[PDB]
This record gives structure tokens, C-alpha cells and sequence, in this order.
């Protein structure tokens, strides 16, 4: 395609996935190859090849893959093929990347340390990969164990080289030199910056100059990766443990006034039905860190079509329907739960979301009269009162775990002071049935 | 038929079947790699699993009979539980679980039992019990630490299986980083097996070292690999142990961070001896009357009728001593009880004054309070509990002889818990049933006169 | 008664039972287990036993003696204080505290102090005071980290008490792992003992081993066990003090918190260096005079007498300087003092302009505030402390022009922490008083005619 | 001139008093416990420590020109900044520090350099430096990072000054645990002495051990105690390195969780699959544009003026080339753009429909926007950046063909941010500026005319 979006199209997904692994290679296996001897001159051709693949896929990248990448300026995407190559000339990550493509001839593995210059790459890709993939916390994890082996991978490749300089086998603390000869040194570094301890202790005077750096850097290393575990770990449990500290916020309160088990039961089950249907304690806190304009398309999409079916509602103006429904507030009913009692009064108007209410009629009621379901709105008749004038002719209970969304009164009052045509046709239409 | 998940024999049942899943992740792989265990108790552990894959058979049984909430209501019918149970992962690794893998046992003789690890497939059962016991038991952050102890427990015992199962493939005895030989009596022992298995996986896993090194590419890697592990996986559990006893104690943080800003801004200001005194007394009286924890902020997260329940029974006492309220209101009391918010008074204070403009109703809950005419020397009359005041500045009677102030000053002997009633709730809540406010202008008739 | 708990008296006597309950959770079990330092100095351990009981029924005494309350007043009856006591767990726990044990001396023998391991139950008191200290203190913060690292002390020494305690069991000298043999003079040193044990604890608590390994079941088993708690128990207590010592400054934290995020803001905005430059110089003058701190988030916990009479109490001096109240009877200052929102103002800062509808009236209490001409380089009036102004717009007043505008700009020359009172909160307090309305009235319109 | 505290050149002076500071707190100890270092660079100690002499006496005379803050205003005389300086208790620390001891070098040898150690005493003077650092860096994490590196550099090469000291005490080469005998020519040398003692202080203080056991039983209660401290300082270094990491991750993580709520939100509550993509696509340009910080939290600790020029300086390309702002008045945008709510609005989104009573008037810094018909194909008007309208509802007029209603449907065409401003917020604006209203409803009744 001539035009590519960042946030779809996973093929870029997937190019920029080969791209990461072309600079995890470069990152990794520059130090493995200056410190180590595994360069040998038998299979010097295979890293050249390893190299040029991942040279040609940054060139590739920086040439003709990232110029197709649609911008937006001033709120609109363009799309033109110039202006595109124009932007990304304009760009800081060009610039890196240009900086990291470097020809530096003269088969030391030292020379291409540019390559690992290209790391806005890694990140984009990362904000990708939290973006299209349910629960990201798991990347975050793979990512910050990722950062520990690399910096164990860093320090394996320096105490190599350490023991190199000094000659392998000249001391205890040096590689002694029979083994793998990269798991040793693994070892060393994951026993050093972790700071277990066990290694042999070290002799020369530049030993135990590296040691103490070592140690010393690993302290704040291992600071490191342990912090970013548990803010990971905190982060992704940050409404469960949320939830689950006001639940026994609430619980322990029930318990120091002795509230008897079967309160205490109900206030569980709502508690355990609305955690694990909503999958959040509160709809408002959520409601009011979104802007006003999300907020109002929420509010359209979920009930502006059950809002507007209703008979009493009809003929007003558009906006006084989309603020009513910015202030329903969602409630949750338990099974066998009066919504609605005969004998008190009503001024609350009650928007069935999910579940069914039946209502109570014939002598002492333990009949169903009807058997409301979701999308049904009752007690609206309410609403429209001059205040205590109206009772509740039959009564209402929630048959199961039911999620209403309820406008009550001098909440929509001080909605009609707004708009002075929606009030007195509200007005007459309340004179009118009465 | 049916078994509701709400229910508590379904708490029992997954108590019950929590049992062989735990002893399946406990002693399978520990018979599998201390294989003198699966030889010694052979006659035990043959009872025991096949008692674990009864159990088993019992809960899949179980789970074709529960029922599950769609819509908010729970179903009943048992076709549909069976088709629900059937179409879920859970009949799949259930199956899975349950595979006659025991078969093997002819083929590969009583040695290898590591044929059973298809039944650690159930977990989801022993962390569904878990999270269920969370919120059942009375104490749920002791039991999520001692759930995270377990899990360290579980753990370490399956490294120091691996640990062993490793040094039995590479040989007792080769080196000094395996276990040592079994000829050995000293070592020859399956506690001292277990035990020094246990030791090694501790030591590895908390990242002690204090053991041999290795000195093999493979036991390298071992060693890499599994202190990465108590480095990853280890200290988050214990971060997470840290966090939850954080969490015990995080009123107690909050209220001392309170307290220790306070006290910081005061220590500032250069505020009086006297004041720094009172203001460290107050502290001290909530903490000792356990007073700090605040029920708008616990309950924030609540029905309003659920919280009437709630605020209810706490509050049983005080709203059947007041004769106005929960005698002749008949349901606008549900409605006064969200509305009415908690408040503490020291002793000696001025809870309204004359001539200041009152906001709030005032309804006493556990305090002794006087009416007073200027200075306190004398006081007229003591409210006990139950007993209401303020509500004349809140609404004026036609003809009143004063508007909008307070007529009189009530003072607080004792450290006095009352309610609070603002003036637009109680507007919001008198609008409703104006039939009960009768008794009020009465109260205000009478002693506006006087 | 009475003791009153609330008072100073009380809390002079939670120190000094705190003193025993310290040493009995110190020295009982270092004399339990250290037989030579139960031993050699018998003498002093004896009468430190009989002081620490004597100060155990002291505080029985005491706690019969203290007051609580019902219906928030103090209890002065005896008999009601013995029965809410003895119903009281504490009652239970004090006299399963002190039930005479020494007469096991005359069965166990001498060489058996941890028959007195009840007298250590009484740790309600020491916890008691460590609460009731930690509101008292003036630096919590260093007091809780001292705590925290007494906790940590008693758990070392007392794992240490164990280490030696299982090497007596086992034998000392049988393995290398436990104790050495006590007929080595160095080794049999009782100072020796105790160190190398405090030594060994220190080890394997803090999680660093460097110890010899076990030899036996028990020992492997201990060790396992004791790390687990050095990793769980210990390791938890080590990041609370880590954290509490990372978060000691939690007001210039929140403030160093509000720099970044300001800093951040105008880095990605591209602000001009000058107006950073001016935010930093803006932010620095704040740190500098301590005015980060907001009163109005801080003591808003407090109760509003409380907060109120703080709020006298701190500004004592700048209130009384002003002449539109505490004047005639210097009572009108209660009122409004809860109703004053500090502002501060920049040099070169217009507080106010020439006509703008001014909705509040702003009490200079600290800088000179200058009334400046329409060009903005001739100022006419210099205002120092305690002088109002702005009290034109708040009210309208017949015969004058421009009654909901500002006659006159007002800058701050220099830095001003300046009060502004509301125009909705003064009209509440100034009908209580019509002579300073009328002066007030009187003195804008003097200020107004020209 | 007299030296202003807030200014650069402060700034720049305590740097150079923080740099001797630096060397007398590190450099002095060193050479009181290393003799050799001592001995050998003599002449240099010597220099460096009449260079850090002269400097603290320059600084004594600077804390006279510092100049503090009387009634906000700063104070240049010089009496009473002597006055003031002299009162303080850094005057007393800055004699203390510049007594001269040096003449005890004669009584004492060459060889006592701890004689210097009341120079250690200007350390408020370093940490001033440090937190006035802090606030005006653009990197504060990364000067955190440096700081705490700083200071557990500091603390461990005093900590290796204390275990040389020891072993000088106790004897080179006597135990196993001090620092080797002096004599051997590897052991001898100061670079190895002082590294060796780093590495003994490092490993002791990060909790590694590694050293060989203490022997003597002071060396055991050094090495107790001296691991007691290494465990506190690293939780402190865990404490800091998880808060600095919890506060760069404050804002991310919170986004993150706000993603997961709405997703959440939408699944539970069967949103459309249109309008849920067009959410997601909303919060990814939002992050990806930097655009989900808000300017009224950030922002709100700062001045009203510096505030709103602020405001005015990020917002300055689009503000001028507004008809309203910078056009006639010139000087209502500075007290106009506080009242500015900004607002974020994704591509097909409706700003206003026409037949809608008007609230606020839009303000567009960017964005395009269509000003659609009714059937959503053609557009009247495109809108640039930097115009204005929603203005002729909201304002009135006796003849208007629409009464306080929309006159048209603006559409957003993609992700357009603009600025809101309510109806009566810009009547209280309008007032005060009659020239700026007559234009705007003169181009309202034009643009009402057709
Ligand atoms: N009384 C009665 N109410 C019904 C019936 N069918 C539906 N309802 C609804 O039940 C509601 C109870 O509260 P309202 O009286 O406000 O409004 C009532 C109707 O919306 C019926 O057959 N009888
Ligand atoms: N004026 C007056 N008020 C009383 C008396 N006894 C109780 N009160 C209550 O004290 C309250 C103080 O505030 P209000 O004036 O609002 O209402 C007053 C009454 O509710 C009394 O004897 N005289
Ligand atoms: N107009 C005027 N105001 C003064 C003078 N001295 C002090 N002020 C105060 O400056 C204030 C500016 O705002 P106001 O007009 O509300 O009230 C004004 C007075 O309170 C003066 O001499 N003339
Ligand atoms: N009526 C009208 N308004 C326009 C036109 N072009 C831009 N607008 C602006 O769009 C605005 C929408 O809200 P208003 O009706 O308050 O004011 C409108 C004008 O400011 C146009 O061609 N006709």
C-alpha cells in the first residue's frame, strides 16, 4: 500500500517486529562478539551475513518503508507521498536512525555500535503491542525481564573481557577457561548484580576495582528491575486491589457495629456481581475523567434509544434528552429486591439496562402482573409530580441481579431551569394527565 | 436440584475439591522425582489418588450440575447447564485432567508416576476457592498472605524436585553440586533427600547462594535459571506479602499521615502549647474510641438502599429513640438515614451559637449536651441521646420571631458523636412527606415563644 | 481518683510500663537460652524480675484505675472502672501475664528463667504507648523508623536466642554447623556466645548466609524455616523502613512532584526560558518561606471548631491589626477568620485592576501593596500590613458611582500573603453587627467621594 | 548590592561552596584514617584545604550579602542582614566550622587530619545546593538518581574509612577480618588500602558479605552493627528507586488504566463496535499527541497572572490571529484565556446542531472544521486555526432570526482541539470592554443577516 496507518494494518506490526529483532540481534550480539572469541574466522562469513540481513532491513526501514507512514497535522491525516517523506525527513527518529545506518569498514565488532542507536523503533513498537493485544501486562513483564537478561548479558560480556585482559585461568576470580565460556560468565553476572555473592574473591588490584563496580552498579540495577516488577505487578492489579481493599473496608466496618450475616451477605453479593460484571467499583469516577464529548456518546450509544421510545419524554428538545442521560446513574438489584413498594411514594424513574423486574399484583401481591425486561422503563409517571403527590400503585422487585439506570427527581428539575421550552412542555404534559 | 455458585455448599464443594488438587501440585511431582517416596508409600499413594480422581469425577459431575448468571439470573434448567459446561474450556481441561493416563503404570512400571501431571489441569478450581475464601472469611488479608506463603511454599518444593530430578539424571555423587550418593546413609535417607532438596531450593530461590557451585554447562544454566526465577517470580510474591501488609495497615498510614501534617503545619506556625495539646488530645480520642474510620468514604461504593440497610442497623438505637422520626414519618426516615452524616464534638465547645447562621440539623447519637445562655456557668436543660435540635434555622414557622439565625446555643459537655443534617438534604427529604412536619412547626410554635 | 488516658499523666505512665514489657521481650529469653547469663548475674536478674513486677502490678492498679467513657463523659466511679476492666480481655491477659511462676525456681531450678515467658503477654502496653507516642512526638517519622528498627533488633536477638538455643539441644561442638564447644576458652566466653549468635541471626535473617552449612534433618529444617522468615518476616519490616525513610519528606515530596510536572508542561509546550525562569524563581520563594504547605487541604480533617480556633491562634498577630473588626468587643473575629483563603501575590502582580467586578475582599497580612495611577509608575498610597482594601465592590451602597467595580488598581510592590474574604461569607457575618457595616459604609464612602 | 537568593548568581555560589563541601566531606576522613594518603599528598591536602578555608570564609561573608525577605520586600541594608545572619543558628555552625584547628597540626603532627572535622559542619549549605538543584533542573529524575548514588558513594567510603580505622586499631594483619599486614608491598600500597576498604565498606553496606567472619568479638558487634545499617540504606535505595520509578510511571500507568476502565465500561455495556474503534482511535491520537495532560490540575499551584501568561505564551500562534484577542483591545486576552476550558472533539463529532440553545463559544487553535448541512455530504465553510465562533447564540439581540439557538451543524472533520468559554464568563468580559462587544455584535448581526 502507498499509505500506511500506525493504528491498524498489523503488517507494519509485523515489519516493525522484524525490525526489533534485527536491533535486539545488534544489541545482544555486539558485546558477545568483542569480549567473546566467537567470532572465529571459520564462521566469520555467517555473522557478515547476519549483519548485512540486518543492515539491508534498516536500510529498508529508513528508505522506503517509513516514508509511507501517514501523519497527522492540525487534526488531519495526510496522505500525500511527499509531504509524508517530507515529515519523516523533519522527524527526530529519522535523524536517529540515519545516525545509527553508519558505513564503518576498515571486521571488528565494536564498529557497529551505531546500529543500536535505533531504538525509538523498539519503543514505537512497544506502544503498539500494548495497543492492539489484550492484557499488556504480561509484555510488560516479558519487557522488564528482557531489560535484567540484557544487562545480565552486558556484564557477562565485561567480565569476560575482564578475564581476557588479565588471562583466562591466571586467577580464581578470572574465567578459569573449560565450559561453555558464556554460561560462566552469565553466572558471574547474574551472581554479581543480583549480589548473591559466592564468586571467588578477588586478588589484583583491577579485580577488585571491577567487583566493586560491579556490585556497586548491581545494587541499583537489581533496584531497578525489582521496581519496575512491582509497578508492573501493581498496575496490573490496581482495581483488583482497589476493589478488594473497600471490599474489607466495608466488610470490617459491618463487623465493628455488628451488623448481622445476613446484610453483611447482601452487601457481598452486590459487591462480588459488580466486580465481576461491570469489572470497576464505580461508573461516575470513570465517567468524569473522560471528556464531556466522549461522555455524551457514551451516554447516546448505551440508552439514548430506550430514552426516546418513552411516551412522556417524546417532544423534547434534543439536548434536553442528551443531558438526562449524562446523570442516569446505574444501580444494581439483588434477586427477590423491592425496586418499587406500594404505600411510599415514587420520584425516581427506573430504565431497566440488564435483567428483568416483575411486578406484584392480585390480593397481597405474589403475583406477576408483568415481567419487564431489559430496555423497559417504568416510573416515569413519577417524575412529573409536584413532589409526594404520587405513590407507587404496585410493587416492583427485581426477579434476579438486575442493573438499572435511574433519573430521579430535582435531578431532572434542575435540568429543566436549563432549557425553559423543554419545562413548560413538561409542565403541560404533567397538567394534562392529571 | 441445582447448585448455586452463591451458595455455600458450593464453598464446601470447592473446599472439598480444593484437598486433591493441592496434594496433585504437592506430592506428584515429589513421587516423581523422589521416586523412594513413590516406592516406600506405594499402598498409600495409590488409596489416595484414586480417592483424588474420584473427587475429580465428583466435581465434573458437580460442574454439569451448577448453574451460572446470564442476564442476572441464575438458570435452572439442566440441558442448558450441560451445553454451557460442554462449550466452555473448562469441560476441556477437565477432560484433560481426568485422561486415564494411569494406564501408563503397566507399561512403564510403578517407578515413573509422573504420569499424573495432567491432573494439575484443575487449578482453576483451587484459585476459584481461593478467591471465594477472600471474601467469605472475616480475615481476608491474612489469608491472601498466608495464600502467597503457600504458593512460595509451592514453589520451593517443586524446585527442589527439579533440583533432585536434575542431579538423579546427571548422578548422585558425580560432583559437588549434585545430591550427594545414595550409598551414603547419611544421605541415603528420603527426609534428608527432601530435606537437603528443600535446603538447596530455599537458599537458590531467596538468592542466598551459601551452596556449591556448579560445575557443569547444564547445571550452569540450572543455576542461572532458577536464581532468575526467585528473582522474577520469587521476590514479586514477596513484594505482593509487602504490599498486603501495607494494605492491613493502610487506614493506619493514611490517618498518621494526617496527623503527621498537621502537626508539621503547626510545628511551622509557632501554634501554642495549648492548642498543639488539644489538637494532639483530639487525635488521641479518636484513635482510642476507634473513631478515625469515616462511613461516607468506606460506603461510597453503594446502593442506596443497600446502604440504608447498612446504615440502619448501625444506627438502630438512635432513630428509635427520636419520637419524630421512625414513628410517624413511615419511610422518609430511609431517606434521612444516606443523608445524615456523622460528627464529633470535644468537650466544652459551642456546637451552634446564637446569632450565627445554621446550616445543618442536628441530631444527637451518643453525646450529653446543655443549653447554656452565654457563658455555660448555668445550664437550663441537658440533651440526652436521641433528643433533635437546630432544625428552627433550617425552616422558619410563618411569623417567626427570628429569620435564618439560631435562637439558642447548645454546648458540648464530653466528647459528644452526633448526626448531621444539612439544610438542602433535609429540604430534599421534608419535600417528599410533608405530612410529618406538622409535629415540627409545632416544636417550632412552641418554643419560638418563649 | 481517674488516671484520664487523655492526659499527660497517663501517657508518663506508658512509658515507664513500657520499660518492663521491653525487658521481658529482651532479657527473658536471652536468660532462657544463655544459661551463663542467667547464671552469673542472678543477683541483678532477680531484682530487675521483682522491680518489673512490682511495676506489673502498678500498672494493674492503674488500669483499675483509669477512666473510660460512656455517653462521651468520663467515668469517676470506682466500681463501674473495676467491671469495665475486668470484662475487658486486658484484664485476662494482665493476670495471665503475672501469675507467680517463680516457685517453678524451686522445682525447675535457678538455671530455668523461661518459666517467666507470660510476663512478656503484657505487650498491649508497650504497643499502647508506641501509638500513643507517635501522635504525641513532634518526628514521627524518626520515631516510627526507630521503632521499626527496635522490632527488627528484638527479632534478630531473639532468633539468635533460638540458634544458640538449638545448638545447646543438639550439642555444642557435635556438627559444624551449631555452636562450638563451650570448653573452648574463647568460644566459652558468655559475651562470645551472645555476639557469635547475634552474629549468626545477622546472617541468616538479612538474608546473606555466609554460615557453616547444616549437618542434620533439624538443622537443614531450621535453617529453611529461619530464612523463609528472613525473607517474609523480616524483609517485609525492611521495606517499610526503607519506604518511611524514602518518604519522610512527603510535603516537599508532593512539592518536587508539582515541579515536575510544571517543568515537563512547559518543556513539551516550548515555553520561552524567561517565563521558566520565572516559575523556578516563583517556586523557589514558596520553598524557601514555607508556603507549599496548604492549610486548606491539611486541616481540613480537623473539626471546624478546631480548625477555627487554629486559625485564630496562628494569625494572633495580623487580625487585630486590622480595624474593621476585634475592635469593639474583639469577638467578631471568630466568625470570619474560617472564611479567609490565603493568597499570595508576586512583586510587580496587579491584585487589582480599574474596573473589574471584584467578587471578594482582599486583608493584606503580610507585603506593601501600593494604589497605583492609570499609566502604572506613580502609586500614591502604600498599604502595609494589617490594612484592607477592596471593600468597595463587595457591597453596593446608595449615592455612589461604579458600586460593583473597583474604584482604584492595587499591585503588590513586593511578595504579599494577603487573605481574600468572599463577598457571599461577609455578608453573613455583617449583619450580625450593623456598626461595622455602618463604619465600613462610612469609609468607603470617604474613600469614594474623591 | 546585596546577593538576591532566587537569582543565578546564588545559585552559582553555592555550587562553589557545595564543591569544598564536597571535598571536606568525603577527602578529610580519608586522610584521618588512610596515614598514607595523608603523608604522601601533604602539600596538596595542604592547598586544597587553605583553597576550601578561603572559600568558607567568602561564603561567611556572602551569607552577610544574602539578602532575605521583610514584609516581602528585600532587604538591602546592610546592618540588618548582619543582624539577621548573626541570630541564626547557620552563624554558630559557620564558626564552629572556620575555628581554626590548624594550629593543632603543630601540637598534633602532620599525621591528624581529623582536627578539620568541625568543617563538616556547613553541610546545610551543601544540601541547600541540592534541593535548590532539584527545582530548577530539567532532568530531576536523573539528578535524584545522582544524588542517591552520591550519598551512598559518600556513606560507603565512610563506612570503609571506619573498618581501616578499626583495623588500625585492632592491627594489620593480626585477625583475618582487618585489612592485611601493611608491610607486604601488595597489601601496602594506598590504592589497594583504599579500594580494598571501598570493597570490604560496599559489600558490607549492599548486604553481599563475601568478607572473611569477624574474629574478635568487637569486630562481631561492628560487623552486626555495620550490616544492620547496610540493610537500612538498601531499603532506602529499593524505597527511592520504586518511588522515582512509580513517579515517571504516575501518569502512563494511570492513562493505561483509564484505557482498561473504558474497555471494561464498553464490553459490559454492549457500546457499538463503531463507536468503541472510535474511542480507542480517540485515546491513541491523544497519547500519541501528548494531548491527555490537563492544564487545570498541572497548572493550578501557580499565580493567576503567571498562570494566564503562561497560558498566553504556549497558546500564542493561535490567539493573535483570533478577531477578538490582539485586534483592538489588545489586553483582554491576558484576562480572558483563564476562562478558557480546552476541549478535544474526534473526527464526524457535532460541535453544535442548528435548532440547539447555545452554551459556550468555541475557540479553534486546531482542527479543521466542515460546518455540515443536514444531509452530511456538502460543507458551507471550512474552519482554519486561530478563528472563533458558537457566538451569536449565546449573545443577544432584539432581532435575531434564531433566538438563542444554534444557526448551524458544525462538524468536526478530525480530531479538532478547541477552547470552550461559557456564555456568562465572557458576558463578565464583555462588559469591561464595550469596543470589543460592539464589533462582535456587529459581525454577528451580519453573519445573521444572510
Ligand atoms: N399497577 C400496575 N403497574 C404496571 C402494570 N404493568 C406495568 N406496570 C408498571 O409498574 C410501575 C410501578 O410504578 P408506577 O406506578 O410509577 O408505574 C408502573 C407501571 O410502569 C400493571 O399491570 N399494573
Ligand atoms: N430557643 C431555644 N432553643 C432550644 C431550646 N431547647 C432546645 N433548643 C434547640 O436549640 C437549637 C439551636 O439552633 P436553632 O435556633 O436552629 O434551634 C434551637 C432549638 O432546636 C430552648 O429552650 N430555647
Ligand atoms: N479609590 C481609592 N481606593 C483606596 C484608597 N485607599 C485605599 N483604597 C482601597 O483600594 C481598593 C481597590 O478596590 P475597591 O475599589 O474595591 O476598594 C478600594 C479601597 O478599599 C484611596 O485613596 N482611593
Ligand atoms: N449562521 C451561520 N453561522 C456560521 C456560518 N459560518 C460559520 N458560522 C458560525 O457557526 C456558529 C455555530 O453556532 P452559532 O449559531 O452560535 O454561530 C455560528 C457562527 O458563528 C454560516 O455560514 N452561517
Amino acid at each position: 500500500p502507498q499509505s500506511i496507518d500506525p493504528l491498524t494494518n498489523l503488517m507494519y506490526v509485523l515489519w516493525l517486529f522484524f525490525v526489533v529483532m534485527a536491533w535486539n540481534w545488534n544489541c545482544w550480539l555486539i558485546p558477545v562478539r568483542w569480549a567473546f572469541p566467537y567470532q572465529t574466522p571459520d564462521n566469520i562469513h555467517h555473522w557478515l551475513l547476519m549483519d548485512y540481513l540486518c543492515d539491508l532491513i534498516y536500510f529498508l526501514d529508513i528508505t522506503v518503508f517509513q516514508t509511507r507512514l501517514q501523519f497527522v497535522r492540525g487534526g488531519d491525516i495526510i496522505t500525500d507521498k511527499k509531504d509524508m517523506r517530507n515529515n519523516y525527513l523533519k522527524s527526530r527518529r529519522f535523524k536517529m536512525d540515519l545516525l545509527s545506518l553508519l558505513p564503518l569498514d576498515f571486521v571488528n565488532p565494536l564498529l557497529r555500535l551505531p546500529r543500536c542507536l535505533k531504538y525509538m523503533a523498539f519503543f514505537e513498537f512497544n506502544s503498539r503491542l500494548e495497543s492492539i493485544l489484550s492484557k499488556a501486562y504480561v509484555y510488560r513483564v516479558i519487557r522488564t525481564t528482557a531489560y535484567l537478561l540484557y544487562s545480565l548479558h552486558l556484564n557477562s560480556c565485561l567480565y569476560y573481557w575482564a578475564s581476557a585482559y588479565q588471562g583466562l585461568g591466571s586467577t580464581h576470580w578470572v574465567y578459569d577457561g573449560v565450559g561453555n565460556s558464556y554460561i560462566r560468565c552469565y553466572y558471574f553476572a547474574v551472581k554479581t548484580l543480583i549480589t548473591i555473592g559466592g564468586l571467588p574473591d578477588p586478588k589484583t588490584l583491577f579485580e577488585i576495582v571491577f567487583q566493586l563496580l560491579n556490585y556497586f552498579t548491581g545494587v541499583f540495577a537489581f533496584s531497578v528491575m525489582i521496581g519496575q516488577m512491582r509497578d508492573v505487578v501493581g498496575a496490573a492489579t490496581a482495581g483488583q486491589t482497589y476493589y478488594r481493599s473497600c471490599m474489607d473496608s466495608t466488610v470490617k466496618y459491618m463487623n465493628f457495629y455488628k451488623i448481622p450475616k445476613s446484610v453483611q451477605n447482601r452487601v457481598k453479593t452486590w459487591y462480588e456481581y459488580t466486580w465481576h460484571s461491570q469489572g470497576m467499583l464505580d461508573e461516575s469516577e470513570l465517567m468524569v475523567q473522560l471528556p464531556d464529548k466522549m461522555r455524551l456518546d457514551l451516554a447516546i450509544d448505551v440508552n439514548y434509544n430506550i430514552v426516546s421510545k418513552v411516551a412522556l419524554f417524546q417532544g423534547c428538545d434534543r439536548q434536553m434528552i442528551f443531558d438526562m442521560l449524562k446523570r442516569l446513574r446505574s444501580v444494581v438489584y439483588l434477586p427477590n429486591d423491592y425496586v418499587c413498594k406500594k404505600g411510599e411514594i415514587g420520584r425516581e424513574m427506573y430504565i431497566i439496562q440488564a435483567g428483568q423486574v416483575q411486578v406484584l399484583g392480585g390480593p397481597d401481591g405474589k403475583s406477576v402482573l408483568v415481567t419487564l425486561k431489559a430496555g423497559s422503563v417504568f416510573g416515569e409517571i413519577s417524575l412529573l409530580a409536584v413532589g409526594g403527590g404520587n405513590r407507587r400503585t404496585a410493587n416492583v422487585v427485581a426477579h434476579g441481579f438486575t442493573n438499572l439506570f435511574i433519573l430521579d427527581k430535582k435531578d431532572l428539575n434542575e435540568i429543566l431551569v436549563h432549557y425553559p421550552e423543554s419545562q413548560k412542555l413538561l409542565r403541560k404534559k404533567a397538567r394534562r394527565m392529571l | 436440584v441445582v447448585i448455586d455458585p452463591s451458595g455455600n455448599t458450593y464453598y464446601n464443594w470447592l473446599f472439598c475439591i480444593t484437598l486433591p488438587v493441592m496434594y496433585n501440585w504437592t506430592m506428584v511431582i515429589a513421587r516423581a522425582c523422589f521416586d523412594e517416596l513413590q516406592s516406600d508409600y506405594l499402598e498409600y499413594w495409590l488409596i489416595l489418588d484414586y480417592v483424588s480422581d474420584i473427587v475429580y469425577l465428583i466435581d465434573m459431575f458437580v460442574r454439569t450440575r451448577t448453574g451460572y448468571l446470564e442476564q442476572g439470573l441464575l438458570v435452572k434448567e439442566e440441558l442448558k447447564l450441560i451445553n454451557k459446561y460442554k462449550s466452555n474450556l473448562q469441560f476441556k481441561l477437565d477432560v484433560l485432567s481426568l485422561i486415564p493416563t494411569d494406564l501408563l503404570y503397566f507399561k512403564l512400571g510403578w517407578n515413573y508416576p509422573e504420569i499424573r501431571l495432567n491432573r494439575l489441569l484443575r487449578f482453576s478450581r483451587m484459585f476459584e476457592f481461593f478467591q471465594r475464601t477472600e471474601t467469605r472469611t472475616n480475615y481476608p488479608n491474612i489469608f491472601r498472605i498466608s495464600n502467597l506463603v503457600m504458593y512460595i511454599v509451592i514453589i520451593i518444593h517443586w524446585n527442589a524436585c527439579v533440583f533432585y530430578s536434575i542431579s538423579k539424571a546427571i548422578g548422585f555423587g558425580n560432583d559437588t553440586w549434585v545430591y550427594p550418593d545414595i550409598n551414603d546413609p547419611e544421605f541415603g535417607r528420603l527426609a534428608r533427600k527432601y530435606v537437603y532438596s528443600l535446603y538447596w531450593s530455599t537458599l537458590t530461590l531467596t538468592t542466598i547462594g551459601e551452596t556449591p557451585p556448579p560445575v557443569r554447562d547444564s547445571e550452569y544454566v540450572f543455576v542461572v535459571v532458577d536464581f532468575l526465577i526467585g528473582v522474577l517470580i520469587f521476590a514479586t510474591i514477596v513484594g505482593n506479602i509487602g504490599s498486603m501488609i501495607s494494605n492491613m495497615n493502610a487506614a493506619r498510614a493514611e490517618f498518621q499521615a494526617r496527623i503527621d501534617a498537621i502537626k508539621q503545619y503547626m510545628h511551622f506556625r509557632n501554634v501554642s502549647k495549648d492548642m498543639e495539646k488539644r489538637v494532639i488530645k483530639w487525635f488521641d480520642y479518636l484513635w482510642t474510641n476507634k473513631k478515625t474510620v469515616d462511613e461516607k468514604e468506606v460506603l461510597k461504593y453503594l446502593p442506596d438502599k443497600l446502604r440504608a440497610e447498612i446504615a440502619i442497623n448501625v444506627h438502630l438505637d438512635t432513630l428509635k429513640k427520636v419520637r419524630i422520626f421512625a414513628d410517624c414519618e413511615a419511610g422518609l426516615l430511609v431517606e434521612l438515614v444516606l443523608k445524615l452524616q456523622p460528627q464529633v464534638y470535644s468537650p466544652g465547645d459551642y456546637i451552634c451559637k446564637k446569632g450565627d447562621i445554621g446550616r445543618e440539623m442536628y441530631i444527637i447519637k451518643e453525646g450529653k449536651l446543655a443549653v447554656v445562655a452565654d457563658d455555660g456557668v448555668t445550664q437550663f436543660v441537658v440533651l440526652s441521646d436521641g433528643s433533635y435540635f437546630g432544625e428552627i434555622s433550617i425552616l422558619n414557622i410563618k411569623g417567626s420571631k427570628a429569620g435564618n439565625r439560631r435562637t439558642a446555643n447548645i454546648k458540648s459537655i464530653g466528647y459528644s458523636d452526633l448526626f448531621c443534617l444539612s439544610k438542602d438534604d433535609l429540604m430534599e427529604a421534608l419535600t417528599e412527606y410533608p405530612d410529618a412536619k406538622t409535629m415540627l412547626e409545632e416544636k417550632g410554635k412552641q418554643i419560638l415563644m418563649k
